[PDB]
């Protein structure tokens, strides 16, 4: 299937003494391979799947000295968002970086990406193309014309088509143990009533990787959404995910109703029914 | 330009009495990033909680998973409790092994 390198930046600044808290968290898929935070003692780029520990010191020094290249970079936009905006010494602000590539079951380049957000809202983007910005408002416009002149969108579209993909390959192989493998969800049913006419019949899936999959209800063959609550994928904390889906239903008819499982580790969708 | 968290408290298997289990708060959905999390055990802070690194989703909202281990007995009672600048009040959620 599809693969994914993703990385994750924040920065909230500190108004009244010291340089911004900054995190950031790259990510294979829905697993989280290395982190920085600024709080922490180490000051490195730390590993945090075994797959990436292979990796030699060489690799540590240029991961630390990108991470935090890009912190500075952060606290330079905090300091010219605030002025661009007006705002006050006062409060606390976010910036946000995310970016990385898509690449499908050939693990050739398909998308890349590079975003970055202030206060939680859309600032600039690259678009699609991985030539040109989408700027949300004027002081975002200013920051796409600096990015324009200084040729930015160039260094990135040969990172994300290039350097990105060569990188995931490369993990994906060191990784190969648990990163190429899946996790089929392990599905089972609940009933419960909460009168002597409503039951909630509930499916669970568990222990499953990667994190995508689909639960859908159905009432005699026929797709049902109304009188369902989904809730969101959530992590086990074990590198698997959880969900489940529940339908209340007429006690009694529990046998009219079924419950559809997809995911990329069942050749087959499964059906449960109490 | 504030978003409130959603709240799931749950364990990482099913739930087992007398077994060493692990209980988990997830918040997500939030901003900003500062957020108080604590797991309870009978109305009481639980000291020994880890959480992971700090992400976000594609609509910027931000999300941490908070986690210890416990063994679970049948009269011990668990919740998450979360305070954030959108909520007037701190919010608990009960764990119920049925959700
Ligand atoms: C950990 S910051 C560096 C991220 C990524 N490996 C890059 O070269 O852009």
């Amino acid at each position: 299937g599809s693969h994914s390198m993703r990385y994750f930046f924040t920065s909230v600044s500190r108004p009244g003494r010291g340089e911004p808290r900054f995190i950031a968290v790259g990510y294979v898929d829905d697993t989280q391979f290395v982190r920085f935070d600024s709080d922490a003692a180490s000051q490195r780029m730390e590993p945090r799947a075994p797959w990436i520990e292979q990796e030699g010191p060489e690799y540590w020094d240029g991961e630390t000295r990108k991470v935090k290249a890009h912190s500075q970079t952060h606290r330079v936009d905090l300091g010219t968002l605030r002025g661009c905006y007006n705002q006050s010494e006062a409060g606390s602000h976010t910036v946000q970086r995310m970016y990385g590539c898509d690449v499908g079951s050939d693990w050739r380049f398909l998308r890349g990406y590079h975003q970055y957000a202030y206060d939680g809202k859309d600032y600039i983007a690259l678009k699609e193309d991985l030539r040109s910005w989408t700027a949300a408002d004027m002081c975002a416009q200013t920051t796409k014309h600096k990015w324009e002149a200084a040729h930015v969108a160039e260094q990135l579209r040969a990172y994300l088509e290039g350097t990105c993909v060569e990188w995931l390959r490369r993990y994906l192989e060191n990784g190969k143990e648990t990163l190429q493998r899946t996790d089929a969800p392990k599905t089972h049913m609940t009933h419960h009533a909460v009168s002597d006419h409503e039951a909630t019949l509930r499916c669970w899936a568990l222990s499953f990787y990667p994190a995508e999959i689909t639960l859908t209800w159905q009432r005699d063959g026929e797709d049902q959404t109304q009188d369902t609550e989904l809730v969101e994928t959530r992590p086990a904390g074990d590198g698997t995910f959880q969900k489940w889906v529940a339908v209340v239903v007429p006690s009694g008819q529990e046998q009219r109703y079924t419950c559809h499982v997809q995911h990329e580790g069942l050749p087959k969708p499964l059906t449960l029914r109490w | 330009i504030q978003r409130t968290p959603k709240i799931q408290v749950y364990s990482r298997h099913p739930a087992e009495n007398g077994k060493s289990n692990f209980l988990n708060c997830y918040v997500s959905g939030f901003h900003p990033s500062d957020i108080e999390v604590d797991l309870l055990k009978n109305g009481e802070r639980i000291e020994k909680v880890e959480h992971s690194d700090l992400s976000f989703s594609k609509d910027w909202s931000f999300y941490l998973l908070y986690y210890t281990e416990f063994t679970p007995t049948e009269k011990d009672e668990y919740a998450c409790r979360v305070n954030h600048v959108t909520l007037s009040q701190p919010k608990i959620v009960k764990w119920d092994r049925d959700m």
